[PDB]
RNA sequence: GUUUGACCUCAAAUCAGGUAGGAGUACCGCUGAACUUAAGCAUAUCAAUAAGCGGAGGAAAAGAAACCAACCGGGAUUGCCUUAGUAACGGCGAGUGAAGCGGCAAAAGCUCAUCUGGUACCUUCGGUGCCCGAGAGGG
RNA sequence: GUUCUUUGUAAAGUGCCUUCGAAGAGUCGAGUUGUUUGGGAAUGCAGCUCUAAGUGGGUGGUAAAUUCCAUCUAAAGCUAA
RNA sequence: GAUGGGGAAGCUCCGGGCCUGAUUUUAUGCAGGCCACCAUCGAAAGGGAAUCCGGUUAAGAUUCCGGAACCUGG
């Protein structure tokens, strides 16, 4: 049948060939209309047609992510990272940066943390 | 000190009576997005009815079920590629189904009857 | 009418209202006393070459801790006012063309 | 033309007619619970398809 | 103090003359220019600095113009409809300041920014002029500096509507202590006790 | 007290105004290039057309005088005795004839 | 008299980068009623209520004294408690109505008046390499 | 609990010496008109008008001499629980 | 009624764009020249580019078809 694992092992050429067979086979299930049946292959072909499109989209993201790790990029990867405006608002990020420098240093000093420490 | 003649002379050469220039535009850099290829299957099923068959015999005319973001150009291209027939006129109809009836008129170079036989419709 | 054939100031309304009033801003006023006087270009020009040479004269100089100058030039209205009060400054320059006027205003009196 | 021609409107009124149809035998049969009188049923003279 | 003190001094004055010429001429510019005027420079450096104005990216100074007078209330011609205590068109005044209305208008136009700040700077007759500091939260310059860093946090957004600004605190009657004061912790806070 | 009285209804509102668009216009008197020592404004009345806006006639005059700006035309106010084919001059050195503007 | 290259102020474009508008129940900032109460009523009351508008967050809002005070001491800010139906308001009619303190929950004091952008490099809240624009004092 | 590693410099305590600014104006304050408040000559805020000083100044429930008492530095800001 | 500016916190409310020439026939590409009062929407019955004859369906038709014609754009 089709399993997700088989599609991944297949090539970019090979899955495209699958999508082509899948449309033909779905098309024949159109013709076989006069009955009822014919579908336990279309519901599952609908799932197959979705799996093959997903798996390619995923392959292209990963490949893109490798090519771009080297360079500079990222409006698209940016959208996944935040997961919008609020979680974005919670950033810049603000936290280490805020106390990155004044007056803390004086305040204190630690031989003291160690000395006590057991 | 007293003031300049692209500024003085030009003004002697108008009374407005517009400017004129134009000024530039690249793409900058941080990259945008969209690659897509998203694709509708225009032809959805052949319609199958008693009236459809007579239109096959009588005037050489297929009856397809089409998308509601179909047009007539889309259908003409779609039949041409997948069925190698050249299509001469395309009729597009709303249905109370919520779907599209297309009566698609074909060339006598390949009669409608045996085009139809391999993706059957009655 | 030809009867040759214009200038923008002479009949024509816009480009801009505001600059025109700006020009007016300087020429007119009422007024209680501000600022005026002296700068033919000659007297400026000697002072302007002597200020570029005031910076350019720089050594001052690659060894030390203590290590004598030649040059100090400091720009900016705040630095200038402080150095006068410190009495270090040998000679200052002020620009006539300052707007808002009230930035430069302190120095002519202060330096005297 | 006519009537009422607007493409968008036409579809909504058409779409609604199909939505107002009788049930399929089967849902009574695999069954949930319900003396299954659809309810949505819309009517010849009476009521109004909706303002 | 050093430069600023002179400029600041001139401000105290304002019927009075070196400031007074500048401003009288500036009134002319002011009437021509729009409700929105963004400006590179504080006509105020003295007040602006204490204002936390520092020259650095994201910072703007902006001039705003608000009308002077009392209040006028709708609906004329069809006057209410209530007992005489309710009644007031001109009788009533805004409780909010003219300064505070100017901040809300400026922030409204410049959606991107949040107001730090309001300073008052020319009176003519018909108009009141306020020069507003608005600060970019979003960028890294304002963020990297600790002194400014507070503006950025999501709670501060729309501070001027919220009344968190120095003027907003002032118009609550907040300052700062005890009796004068008690119901300033908030207006709604007494909560009909 | 009242309902609103008629005077107060004039106020504004569509029932009060004129049908401004059926009006041809104004017919204000132009603003001289200069001179007008005879016929740098030369008009010929070509027609007389009623104004519904004052229940009196207008005279269509054209006006042909040059430049870039030039300004010309339109419907100036008709006087008694003014007619099609009669000349109009509008300005300082115009002749003192009925229909001429100065 | 006359122009040309350059300095800065205002403007318009442009694409890039960055963010906002809207929303979720109530909580949470302004403008602002009435019947009702006083057995009428007009101040007062209802009520700074409801509503309307603006707008934020997961809490918000307030905060280290130009405070308190009626002494001699306290020592930032909320809330809780009670001060108290006290002071005070008021046809001094009806009604309205605190605070300081005392002590609790919980605690914290500080901070103002080279930066960024570009490209390269990496282990990408960072830094390096470059280019570009802009409480204080003496020994 | 274990592990890496830069110089330092300047800060800070304790004690001697003089001394002193980063300290915010149409603000403080006033009248005349409001509305709000428990706030009463004495709440807070708006508006119009007018308008200080600079270690001088503000507060201490009406307003005015003094020494001084007793307290605190507005017209700026942030901030966990 | 989009649409300065201005009241109103606010809801709310009134009052350059166009055409090119070196190249070249692919349109790339450098460089120059004009001009007034500006958007869209608003009548399926204002105005408007072009089609009729009959034949056929259970249910369409000046649409499809058989013949014949015509238009619009580029």
């Amino acid at each position: 049948g089709v399993k997700a694992y088989e599609l991944r092992t297949k090539s970019k050429e090979q899955l495209a060939s699958q999508l082509v067979d899948l449309k033909k086979e779905l098309a024949e299930l159109k013709v076989q209309k006069l009955s009822r049946p014919s579908l336990p292959k279309i519901k599952t072909v609908r799932k197959s047609i979705a799996c093959v499109l997903t798996v390619i989209n995923e392959q292209q993201r990963e490949a893109v992510r490798q090519l771009y790790k080297g360079k500079k990029y990222q409006p698209k990867d940016l959208r996944a990272k935040k997961t919008r405006a609020l979680r974005r608002a919670l950033t810049k990020f603000e936290a280490s940066q805020v106390t990155e420098k004044q007056r803390k240093k004086q305040i204190a000093f630690p031989q003291r943390k160690y000395a006590i420490k057991a | 000190k007293k003031a300049l003649k692209v500024r003085t002379s030009a003004t002697f050469r108008l009374p407005k009576t517009l400017k004129l220039a134009r000024a530039p535009k690249y793409a900058s850099k941080a990259v945008p997005h969209y690659n897509r290829l998203d694709s509708y299957k225009v032809i959805e099923q052949p319609i199958t009815s008693e009236t459809a068959m007579k239109k096959v015999e009588d005037g050489n005319i297929l009856v397809f079920q089409v998308s509601m973001k179909a047009n007539k150009y889309q259908i003409k291209k779609a039949v041409k590629e997948l069925y190698e027939v050249d299509v001469l006129k395309v009729n597009t109809l709303v249905r109370p189904n919520g779907t599209k009836k297309a009566y698609v008129r074909l060339t006598a170079d390949y009669d409608a009857l045996d085009i139809a036989n391999r993706i059957g419709y009655i | 009418r030809q009867k040759k054939i214009l200038s923008i100031r002479l009949k024509v309304p816009p480009t801009i209202a505001q600059f025109q009033y700006t020009l007016d801003r300087n020429t007119a006023a009422e007024t209680f006393k501000l600022f005026n006087k002296y700068r033919p270009e000659t007297a400026a020009e000697k002072k302007e070459r002597l200020t570029k040479e005031a910076a350019a004269v720089a050594e001052g100089k690659s060894k030390q801790d203590a290590s004598p100058k030649p040059y100090a030039v400091k720009y900016g209205l705040n630095h200038v006012v402080a150095l006068i009060e410190n009495k270090k400054a040998k000679l200052v320059l002020i620009a006539n063309d300052v707007d808002p006027i009230e930035l430069v205003v302190f120095l002519p009196a202060l330096c005297k | 033309m006519a009537a009422q021609k607007s493409f968008r409107i036409k579809q909504k009124m058409a779409k609604a007619k199909k939505q107002n149809r009788p049930l399929p035998q089967w849902i009574r049969l695999r069954t949930n619970n319900t003396i299954r009188y659809n309810a949505k049923r819309r009517n010849w003279r009476r009521t109004k398809m909706n303002i | 103090m050093g430069a600023y003190k002179y400029l600041e001094e001139l401000q105290r004055k304002k019927q009075s003359d070196v400031l007074r010429f500048l401003q009288r001429v500036r009134v002319w510019e002011y009437r021509q220019k729009n409700v929105i005027h963004r400006a590179a420079r504080p006509t105020r450096p003295d007040k602006a600095r204490r204002l936390g104005y520092k020259a650095k990216q994201g910072f703007v100074i902006y001039r705003v113009r608000v009308r002077r007078g009392n209040r006028k209330r709708p609906v004329p011609k069809g006057a209410t409809y209530g007992k005489p205590t309710n009644q007031g068109v001109n009788e009533l005044k805004y409780q909010r300041s003219l300064r505070a209305t100017a901040e809300e208008r400026v922030g409204r136009r410049a959606a991107n920014l949040r107001v730090l700040n309001s300073y008052w700077v020319n009176q003519d007759s018909t108009y009141k002029y306020f020069e507003v500091i608005l600060v970019d939260p979003q960028h890294k310059a304002i963020r990297r500096d600790a002194r400014y860093n507070w503006i950025c946090d999501p709670v501060h957004k729309h501070r001027e509507a919220r009344g968190l600004t120095a003027t907003g605190k002032k118009s609550r009657g907040i300052n700062k202590g005890h009796k004068f004061n008690n119901t300033k912790a908030g207006r709604r806070k007494t909560w009909k006790r | 007290m009242g309902r609103v009285i008629r005077n107060q209804r004039k106020g504004a509102g569509s029932i009060f105004t004129s049908h401004t668009r059926l009006r041809q216009g104004a017919a204000k008197l132009r603003t001289l290039d200069y001179a007008e020592r005879h016929g740098y404004i030369r008009g010929i009345v070509k027609q007389i057309v009623h104004d519904s806006g004052r229940g009196a006639p207008l005279a269509k005059v054209v006006f042909r005088d040059p430049y870039k700006y030039r300004l010309r035309e339109e419907i100036f106010i008709a006087n008694e005795g003014v007619h099609t084919g009669q000349f109009i001059y509008a300005g300082k050195k115009a002749s003192l004839n009925v229909g001429n503007v100065l």
